């Protein structure tokens, strides 16, 4: 069992060292991984201070006893992403051990307002007798975000489904929430809106049948 | 050894047996290494699973050795992983992986103290349910220009109600790769994922280039090239 810090943070361009804690590294090396939302763990050290090709050298690696550290260098943005230590246990005929995981953070990043997309029921889905509503939002900074729908100048509630905002390539934040109507409700109504609020400031688009 | 690849159900049934193999394609199982997996339940951590030889001999995780055998096939240049009595906390996505050599004793060179697993597949998705596979049915996202930037719109496709996890998306046969982004779906109330594949277009190309989306769900084997047009 290796043990690690579930949340450490780092501000642009200062140093900061994840530490991998465990009995067994006193007779194994330790490695490391990054991963990012989305993809799979990447290689960063192989055990001591040695690196894979393409790893920048601002990543280092040391250990001493019981203990194992990663040292980022001049953190920057692209360094957001969560770290694994593991090694080989001491004990019995020698398992593979990781460590609980530390999601990095990075201060310092900029704000960004979220970019909404709304799409009507397409044509085909009407006339297979369903009608659902598209709310596409993307780019907002940090990722806390409210959405809200309105039939005509009404609150509907019902029939909505929002996912949880997830981390983008470039740092930020997307999200999508989905309105599933009947045919008959989508053209009973003049419009309905997708509201998208993000620090106290809302986004509104509306669609219309036609 | 340059590639590895998995390959499995990507739906097994509450106290089934999950089957997995891993391709190894570019270099020989032969080799002096330890072949590896690795899964990760969904918002969780690395777990190591077990690893072989290719004599045969193997090594496995104290808390899952009840349930695993781990195989290799000299003759398809492959290793297999089996799993059963799988319940509800073995959704996972795994990976095969591959491991250098190393020495239990205490008088080796020093580069037989290292661990690490520098070649990694892909991953696979699979979701211990007993629900059943549901293909998707793909509808096109008509272009609007409005949220976009000067000379610019913006066409999608919506893949409504499947299961299981994932599906992928790609742009006239990939072909079209800038300004594509797809969003992670969602789970509906009803158990079924939806999701939408949107692609920014320069707003002078909508009646004069066709736009066809490729949506690829590998768990119910099906594929659908959806064509999106203007209103």
């Amino acid at each position: 069992e290796l043990t690690q810090d579930p949340a450490v943070s780092v501000a642009l361009g200062q140093t900061v060292r994840i530490t991998c804690q465990g009995d067994s590294l006193r007779s194994y090396y330790a490695s490391w991984y990054q991963q990012k939302p989305g993809q799979a763990p990447v290689l960063v050290i192989y055990g001591k201070n040695n690196r894979p090709s393409g790893i920048p050298d601002r990543f280092s690696g040391s250990s001493s006893g019981n203990t194992a550290s990663l040292t980022i260098t001049g953190a920057q943005a692209e360094d957001e992403a969560d770290y694994y230590c593991n090694s080989r246990d001491s004990s019995g005929n020698h398992p593979v051990v990781f460590g609980g995981g530390t999601k990095l953070t990075v201060l310092g990043q900029p704000k960004g307002a979220p970019s909404v997309t709304l799409f009507p029921p397409s044509s085909e889905e009407l006339q297979a007798n369903k009608a659902t509503l598209v709310c596409l939002i993307s780019d907002f900074y940090p990722g806390a975000v409210t959405v809200a729908w309105k039939a005509d100048s009404s609150p509907v509630k019902a029939g909505v489904e929002t996912t949880t905002p997830s981390k983008q390539s470039n740092n930020k934040y997307a999200a999508s929430s989905y309105l599933s109507l009947t045919p008959e409700q989508w053209k009973s109504h003049r419009s309905y809106s997708c509201q998208v609020t993000h620090e106290g400031s809302t986004v509104e688009k509306t669609v219309a049948p036609t | 050894q340059v590639q590895l690849q998995e390959s499995g159900p990507g739906l097994v049934k509450p106290s089934g047996t999950l089957s997995l193999t891993c391709a190894v394609s570019g270099g020989s199982i032969s080799s002096s290494n330890w072949w590896s997996w690795v899964r990760q339940p969904p918002g969780k951590g690395l777990e190591w699973i077990g690893e072989i030889y290719h004599s045969g001999s193997t090594n496995y995780n104290p808390s899952l050795k009840s349930r695993v055998t781990i195989s290799v096939d000299k003759s398809k240049n492959q290793f297999s992983l089996k799993l059963s009595s799988v319940t509800a906390a073995d959704t996972a996505v795994y990976y095969c992986a591959r491991a250098p050599p190393y020495c239990s004793s205490t008088s080796c060179p020093d580069d037989y103290y290292y661990y690490y697993m520098d070649v990694w597949g892909k991953g696979t998705t699979v979701t211990v349910s007993g629900a059943s596979t549901k293909g998707p049915s793909v509808f096109p996202l008509a272009p609007s220009s409005k949220s976009t930037s000067g000379g610019t719109a913006a066409l999608g496709c919506l893949v409504k109600d499947y299961f299981p996890e994932p599906v992928t998306v790609s742009w006239n046969s990939g072909a079209l790769t800038s300004g594509v982004h797809t969003f992670p779906a969602v789970l509906q109330s009803s158990g079924l994922y939806s999701l939408s594949s949107v692609v920014t277009v320069p707003s002078s190309s909508l009646g004069t280039q066709t736009y066809i989306c490729n949506v690829n769900h590998k768990p119910s084997n099906t594929k659908v090239d959806k064509r999106v047009e203007p209103k």
